[PDB]
RNA sequence: UUGGCGGAAAGGCCUUGGGUGCUUGCUGGCGAAUUGCAAUGUCAUUUUGCGUGGGGAUAAAUCAUUUGUAUACGACUUAGA
RNA sequence: GCCCUGAAAAUGGAUGGCGCUCAAGCGUGUUACCUAUACUCUACCGUCAGGGUUGAUGCCCUGACGAGUAGGCAGGCGUGGAGGUCAGUGACGAAGCCUAGACCGUAAGGUCGGGUCGAACGGCCUCUAGUGCAGAUCUUGGUGGUAGUAGCAAAUA
RNA sequence: AAGCUCGUAUCAGUUUUAUGAG
RNA sequence: GGAAUACUGCCAGCUGGGACUGAGGACUGCGACGUAAGUCAAGGAUGCUGGCAUAAUGGUUAUAUGCCGCCCGUCUUGAAA
RNA sequence: GAAAUUGUUGAAAGGGAAGGGCAUUUGAUCAGACA
């Protein structure tokens, strides 16, 4: 003998948790995310890019379009914490968004997107013909010049 | 365009300290163009990032950062504190680093 | 800076270069192979027995100036525990 | 696959080291109290060496817990390996230093058949 | 936020310029200070060169050559101001240090650089009028300093030149602003000023 | 800090555990420390303070 | 590529003539996606390394010997195809 | 009230230094700001106290405390030898020694890997003592710097 | 440090009230 | 004569931004919204998602940087002195 | 076949001592956890 046995020897009967009293509650969007804005990316692939908003989804993420043909962001999702929402809005009552969620953006071209794509950013363009140079608003890419103060900045 | 930079400047000034003992865990950053306590409320809970560059590549680059956030305000004068997950080095003390936009409240 | 040139940076100058030498001698102990490989690579030894004596034997089996050395007595000690090993594969 | 457990912390990772233990060779590093009356290190002078106290001592529910999160129990042979055939998620097996490789070979074979984690299987057992 | 920051040391205070270049310095701004000569020390002539004299006493009784170093240029002086500000035995002092230029006049590259002034350390600004002050050139001068004509030989030349160079520009600057005038009456001109440019 | 008005850490002993290491009279007193504590019985209480005394203060009778 | 100027540490400033691109001054058409909801997500001169190659030029210093205007020893000052 | 004189020696030096003149000086007022092992909240260690309880000097719940020389009390770590036990370890390598490797203890220490080594040695319950070193101008033995230094120049060669 | 008792028990580097001293 | 405002104070008024912490581990209790079954922020953190899956985090070791740190024992109030 | 002390090799530091504490960078090196 090496060593000499414990006297005691704990219970390997592993305890269940407490009952949690943590309910889950929708998330509160900020006042400047309505559907239809143009927000700034401000993180990802596509950083500095200004995109419309179209939908929020049920995993508290914000359905986005470039749209795709006037500077090549798709549909996507991102965070609501990585985009600046700014003061330019347009209607989006023509759109229709009720197919994609967060099935739809799972990953475990399906050509799918691609149709749904041209679908949404036909009317996504022809509201966005409505006001002179917002197409090559959204085309244009944002950043910061010298002596560009972010605090003092309106969006 | 000439620019892409989506992150504000600043120096890394010293470590929070006393006259004469220092707290390595708090670094004091001095945000560009901010002077002021009320104009460096925006900038709490802001991304921090230190990039430098080694000679051996790690995982595919030549470039490290250091994370952090900033937590408070510093003093009258618009220099905040910021905490790193690892501490700088404090041979960095007049280094630059940068604040991201996000999380972002706009 | 030095009292009899402040307008030249001294100090500085003499840690880039530091640095830079550090950086170019680092490099070339890695291209010479002299430092040991990625813990992934099927040539790493981590979690596994370092052994001078072993890695001598195995080397000698297999077939500058160095002070790894294998005394006879331990080779053949080597010789004597692996044809024990080798009986007891054979066996199972 | 142990008990599950709280984070483990370790209140003071680095050593305890003797005062003048890295000025003396004749002065191992050790712990010994400095019991000299002017002794700046036993009056806590700002700078100098911290000294072991009880407000280091470790939590009692991840006290002589391993980073796998197990006990270590030394054991000599099969019989001793046995005693932890029912208590598999707390303890784990640690061959003794003088064990021979021929027995260790059994041991490291009874171990496996039995579900029991041994912390170093590949001592004396080089191929 | 320029990567080097050019300043006209004329007309400053040396003791507050001192301060604010070491405080840049240590946080890290590369500066150049032009023009040392013309640097102003408050109080009286006779003062400043009282006080120059108690620094010239001092030194290593038993071997000069180890002693306190007396520096006569307007440069120096003003380094022996902001070395005297900055904790320059550590090799942070020493790094910030190296990041100071101090010359007399304005030498090359320098003369067709913007230079800059420092509003806190201005003496217009600062000191009360009628209170008396010293010119940074004449008391060194007084305590040694041998090259003041050069230096003012050199400056005259670069002024002409600076004049000739100026007269160029104002002559181009009213071109533009002639052509620049007779366009506000159009569309564009009229959107810009609705958008405030 | 705080100005103490009285000692710290300061036992109350009352002779808490028995000095002996005879088997049978810890089992005794295991019995009699159950049944003082759940009788509520003076009777009880004194038996088991006798019970912890020393020879020199157990007089014979 | 034409010419002028700049010596404070000039090493930069201005200018001539074609060439070759770009131009968001204005109007259009195609492309972007999957980096998967962020991870510096790598973007800037110089390279005492080599390979290709057209050209350019073919030295000294020290030891040893030697002098004494030099010298404790080094050092110094001379001479030798 | 502030300012100047209102006495001073002897290496070169001090509002701590730089320096400062509508101050960065003096008197006062109003705010903001910096930071102690102090205060507040939380976690963890230990001690003490109060309750509960048919490995019970254990377990569970709650609360408050923690400076220390001489001195007191308590719990522990380590060594030689002895009784008992593990039908303990060991020529497939005991003890010892070395170790840029690993782990557990607040600590005294304990455990594992590798190398060297070549015959004995350990865990636990107890017994016993010539049982723990940094010092004593300590004892014995061994070894440095000084240092290739001082010097090996009386007695004619 | 040990015993015995008692434990709205025993009190207190404090105040108050009454009464002295200055 | 009619108001407003400043100052001081109160609200068991509403609401935005930031930081540190998540101890406990079946149920029990006190409450709230509810006719109702039930629900809840009410006797201590859960839910959703991404990358990596190894030297990446982490440890050790050699050093660098910022700040702190006088040589121990003994004996003397007291010792750098 | 220990230490004091020494040689060689490799790595590192060094502008009038070195050593220690807290924290991190860099170089080197390494264990666990891998269903
Ligand atoms: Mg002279
Ligand atoms: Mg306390
Ligand atoms: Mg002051
Ligand atoms: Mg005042
Ligand atoms: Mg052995
Ligand atoms: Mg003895
Ligand atoms: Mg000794
Ligand atoms: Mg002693
Ligand atoms: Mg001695
Ligand atoms: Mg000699
Ligand atoms: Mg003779
Ligand atoms: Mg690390
Ligand atoms: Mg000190
Ligand atoms: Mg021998
Ligand atoms: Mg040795």
């Amino acid at each position: 003998s090496a060593q000499k046995a414990p006297k005691w020897y704990p219970s390997e009967d592993v305890a269940a948790l407490k009952k949690t009293r943590k309910a889950a509650r929708p998330q509160k969007l900020r006042a400047s995310l309505v559907p239809g804005t143009v927000l700034i990316l401000l993180a990802g692939r596509f950083r500095g890019k200004r995109v419309v908003y179209l939908k929020h989804l049920e995993d508290n993420t914000l359905l986005i379009s470039g749209p795709f043909k006037v500077n090549g962001v798709p549909l996507r999702r991102v965070n609501a914490r990585y985009v600046i929402a700014t003061s330019t809005k347009v209607s989006v009552e023509g759109v229709n968004v009720e197919k994609f969620n967060v099935e739809y953006f799972a990953k475990e071209i399906k050509a799918e997107r691609v149709e749904d794509q041209k679908v949404v950013d036909k009317a996504l363009i022809a509201e966005i013909k409505k006001t002179p140079l917002l197409k090559q608003y959204l085309s244009a890419s944002f950043s910061l010049k010298n002596g560009d103060k972010p605090h003092m900045l309106k969006f | 365009a000439e620019s892409h930079r989506l992150y504000v400047k600043g120096k890394h000034l010293s470590y929070q300290r006393s006259k004469r003992v220092n707290n390595p865990n708090v670094s004091l950053i001095k945000i560009e163009g901010v002077a002021t306590p009320q104009d460096a409320q925006f900038y709490l809970g802001k991304r921090i990032a230190y990039v430098y560059r080694a000679s051996k590549e790690v995982r595919g680059s030549k470039i490290r950062v250091m994370w952090g956030k900033v937590t408070r305000t510093h003093g009258n004068s618009g220099v905040v504190r910021a905490t790193f997950r690892n501490n700088l080095p404090a041979k960095t003390f007049g280094a630059s680093v940068r604040i991201f936009l996000y999380p972002s409240n706009i | 800076p030095s009292k009899n040139s402040i307008n030249r940076p001294k100090l500085t100058s003499n840690l880039h270069h530091k640095v830079h030498s550090l950086n170019k001698k680092r490099a070339q102990r890695e291209r010479a192979g002299l430092l040991k490989p990625a813990r992934s690579s099927v040539n790493s030894k981590s979690g596994e027995i370092k052994s001078v004596a072993l890695d001598l034997y195995f080397q000698n089996k297999k077939n500058s100036i160095t002070t790894r050395t294998l005394s006879k007595k331990r080779a053949k000690k080597i010789e004597r525990n692996l044809k024990y090993a080798t009986q007891r594969k054979l066996l199972v | 696959a142990s008990l599950p457990h709280p984070k483990i912390v370790k209140k003071h990772t680095k050593k305890f080291k003797r005062h003048h233990s890295d000025r003396y060779h004749r002065v191992a590093e050790n712990w010994r109290k400095q019991k000299g009356i002017d002794s700046v290190v036993r009056r806590r002078f700002r700078g100098n060496i911290s000294q072991p106290k009880i407000g280091y001592g470790s939590n009692k529910k991840t006290k002589f817990l391993s980073p796998s999160g197990h006990k270590t129990f030394l054991v000599a042979n099969v019989k001793d390996l046995e005693t932890l055939t029912m208590h598999t998620k707390t303890y784990a097996a640690e061959i003794a230093h003088n064990i021979s490789a021929k027995n260790r070979v059994v041991i490291l074979a009874r171990a496996k058949a039995l579900g029991i984690k041994v912390t170093n299987p590949k001592g004396r057992l080089a191929l | 936020v320029e990567p080097v920051v050019v300043i006209d040391g004329k007309g400053h205070l040396v003791g507050r310029l001192a301060s604010v270049v070491a405080k840049q310095l240590l946080n890290g701004q590369k500066i150049v200070v032009v023009r040392a000569e013309e640097l102003n020390i408050s109080g009286e002539f006779f003062r400043n060169k009282l006080k120059y004299h108690d620094f010239l006493r001092k030194a290593t009784a038993f071997n000069k050559t180890r002693g306190p170093f007396h520096f006569r240029a307007p440069s120096r002086i003003f380094y022996k101001a902001l070395r005297g500000m900055v904790s320059h035995k550590t090799a942070r002092g020493k790094a910030a240090l190296e990041r100071l230029k101090v010359f007399e006049g304005i030498p090359p590259p320098y003369d067709k650089k913007k230079r800059v002034v420092v509003p806190q350390a201005l003496r217009v600004l600062r000191l009360k009028p009628g209170r008396k002050y010293t010119t940074l050139g004449k008391l060194s001068t007084s305590v040694g300093w041998k090259y003041e004509d050069v230096v003012a030989k050199l400056e005259a030349k670069r002024k002409v030149s600076s004049a000739e160079y100026y007269a160029k520009k104002r002559a181009f600057t009213k071109k533009v602003a002639s052509a620049n005038a007779t366009a506000a009456e159009s569309d564009v001109a009229k959107q810009l000023a609705a958008l405030g440019y | 800090g705080i100005d103490h008005t009285s000692k710290q850490h300061k036992r109350s002993g009352h002779r808490t555990a028995p000095k002996s290491d005879n088997v049978y009279l810890k089992l005794l007193v295991k019995l009699y420390t159950f049944l003082a504590r759940r009788t509520d019985a003076p009777f009880n209480k004194v038996v088991l303070k006798a019970l912890f005394l020393s020879k020199i203060n157990r007089p014979p009778v």
